C-alpha cells in the first residue's frame, strides 16, 4: 500500500525534504483546494 | 507553462487533443488529478506515444493494447469470404464436368 | 477510472460492469454466421458428390 506503520515514538526517514517550497492563494480545505 | 503557451493557439482538432492529453499528464496531487492522470497516460500509451514508465503500465495498458490488436486480427475470415466468391467458380467447374 | 474504494462498489458497480461485459460477449453466434456462409460451400460439395 506504500504506507508504513512505524510503531514507536519519533520515527521517520531523513529523506523528507524532497518537497520544494512554494506558495499559493488562501484555501479553506483540501476538498476546497482540489475543488 | 509552455504547455499553456501553445494551448489555445492550436486547432481544436487532434493537435489540441494531444497537447491536451499532455496537460492531463502534468498534474499535482489529489485523487482526482491522479486518476485523470491515470487515464491520461492510459490513452497516451494506447495511442503509441507515452513509451511507458512501466510500473503497472503493462497489465493495465500494454496488455489492453495487445488485446485490441487481437481484436484487430479476426480478419482471416474476411479473407475467407473472397475465396468463397472464388470457388463458386469451382462450382462452375462442377458444371464443366 | 475510479479504482473503487470498495464498500458497496462491487455489488452495485463491479458486478454491473461484469454484467455488461457478459452482454459484450454474446458474439460466439456472430462468429457462427460466417461459418454458415462457409459451409454453404459444403453444400456446393454436395453438388460435387
Amino acid at each position: 500500500d506504500l504506507a508504513t506503520g512505524e510503531k514507536q515514538v519519533l520515527n521517520d526517514i531523513r529523506g523528507r525534504y524532497e518537497c520544494y517550497t512554494d506558495v499559493g492563494p488562501s484555501f479553506q480545505s483540501m476538498k476546497q483546494q482540489n475543488r | 507553462a509552455e504547455i499553456l503557451e501553445l494551448l489555445g493557439k492550436t486547432p481544436q482538432g487532434t493537435p489540441e487533443y494531444q497537447l491536451l492529453l499532455l496537460q492531463y499528464f502534468t498534474l499535482l496531487d489529489g485523487k482526482g488529478v491522479e486518476m485523470m492522470r491515470d487515464y491520461a497516460n492510459k490513452q497516451l500509451i494506447q495511442m503509441g506515444v507515452k513509451k511507458p514508465e512501466t510500473p503497472e503500465e503493462q497489465q493495465w495498458l500494454v496488455e489492453a493494447q495487445q488485446a485490441k490488436q487481437g481484436q484487430q486480427d479476426p480478419a482471416m475470415v474476411q479473407a475467407q469470404g473472397v475465396l468463397l466468391q472464388g470457388q463458386a467458380e469451382l462450382a462452375k467447374a462442377q458444371n464443366q464436368t
